């Protein structure tokens, strides 16, 4: 299994410190992955992380429940961000097995990289 | 090595052993709500702040990011909210330190969003434990205020004599609260200011930001929301390792 190189995607920072990556298509990936599907997958992954962050009423309710129960609800039930990570992990596995593998690419979970750079 | 604040618990247990059993026959009936729940909250928050990963980045190994650095001054600038911030090419941690985080020197690690390091907390405060530490401080100052403002009943209703027996138990806790309230109140008010502003600790230390500063100031209520009722982050280190799929052509 020969390896050619690695490309890192910096995080999008115009929005702020939220966990969205720079969607701009890197020039190294020409003819390996098209711009359209890379745009699609990065947009969906960023949407998933944004959904993991949303300050909706459910986040307020889970915070209140954790405060009342002395946070033991974390031990019994995984946090919202963790289940979103599970879902996005499933997403990246199916994307890798359906698009990148025939194109000779593979994607790793950014959580292994600390949500800093995604490695292809 | 380093030790925690055992004496703070020792002051509280004075109330637990004998301070107000059986006084509520003609006065204030509902006893525990004043101190017991506050002590449990303080203990839980303090423990979860002490033993918990605060956001240790996973020690980025070599061959990381870009190796085209020939003689760069080891800082790349990003303009968040249109305002530039200067981050640093960390040497041992081996990555760019995304904005609003730094090293910890004595802690020997380089972390995510950094607040402060202290031996009393035994660690450095990131953002995973920032909510826990903030509620710990708020609950602790609430506990001290409640003691010094209402638990003094056992003397305040007590007539001149107050002669020994169990009064000496309350004798010391009064001066303990008096000596300990001012520093903890000042420090928790400090952190309250640091929460009201989108700007914390080392950012106070930097006497250079004058003008279009604090790009991540957000909107006050939004800051309290994200620090109190946001979904907790997961640990960036020690997650189980996956496995490869195929040779991939
Ligand atoms: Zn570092
Ligand atoms: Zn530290």
């Amino acid at each position: 299994a020969p390896v050619s190189g690695k490309v890192f995607i910096q995080r999008d920072y115009s929005s702020g410190t939220r966990c969205q990556f720079q969607t701009k298509f890197p020039a190294e990936l020409e003819n390996r992955i098209d711009r359209q599907q890379f745009e699609e997958t990065v947009r969906t992954l960023n949407n998933l992380y944004a959904e993991a962050e949303k300050l909706g009423g459910q986040s307020y309710l889970e915070g209140c429940l954790a405060c009342l129960t002395a946070y033991t609800i974390f031990l019994c039930m995984e946090t919202h961000y963790e289940k979103v990570l599970k879902k996005v992990s499933k997403y990246i596995q199916e994307q890798n097995e359906k698009i990148y593998a025939p194109q000779g690419l593979l994607l790793t979970d950014p959580i292994e990289r600390g949500l800093r750079v995604i490695e292809i | 090595v380093s030790a925690a604040a055992i004496f703070l618990v020792g002051a509280t247990t004075l109330f637990f052993a004998f301070t107000c059993p059986g006084l509520s026959l003609n006065v204030s009936p509902a006893v525990p709500i004043y101190n017991a729940i506050m002590f449990l909250f303080v203990l839980a928050n303090f423990s979860m702040a002490t033993f918990m990963d605060p956001g240790i980045f996973p020690r980025a190994e070599e061959d990381e990011d870009k190796e085209d650095d020939f003689r760069a001054p080891l800082y790349k600038t990003v303009e968040i909210k249109g305002i530039q911030v200067r981050m640093k090419w960390c040497a041992t941690c081996r990555f760019y330190r995304p904005p609003r985080c730094s090293h910890c020197s004595v802690c020997d690690n380089c972390v995510e969003e950094f607040d402060h390091h202290c031996p009393w907390v035994n660690n450095c405060i990131g953002r995973r434990n920032y909510r826990y530490f903030f509620l710990f401080l708020l609950s602790l100052t609430a506990h001290i205020m409640g003691v010094f403002g209402f638990g003094l009943l056992y003397v305040l209703y007590h007539i001149e004599e107050l002669s020994g027996v169990r009064t000496a138990v309350t004798m010391a806790v009064m001066c303990v609260a008096g000596l300990f309230f001012i520093p903890v109140a000042g420090l928790t008010g400090f952190h309250v200011v640091l929460v009201a502003r989108g700007r914390t600790t080392n950012e106070q230390v930097t006497g250079k930001f004058r003008g279009g500063v604090n790009p991540f100031t957000n909107g006050c209520c939004n800051n309290v929301s994200r620090v109190l009722c946001s979904s907790p982050a997961p640990r960036y280190l020690g997650r189980p390792k996956k496995e490869k799929t195929i040779v991939i052509r």
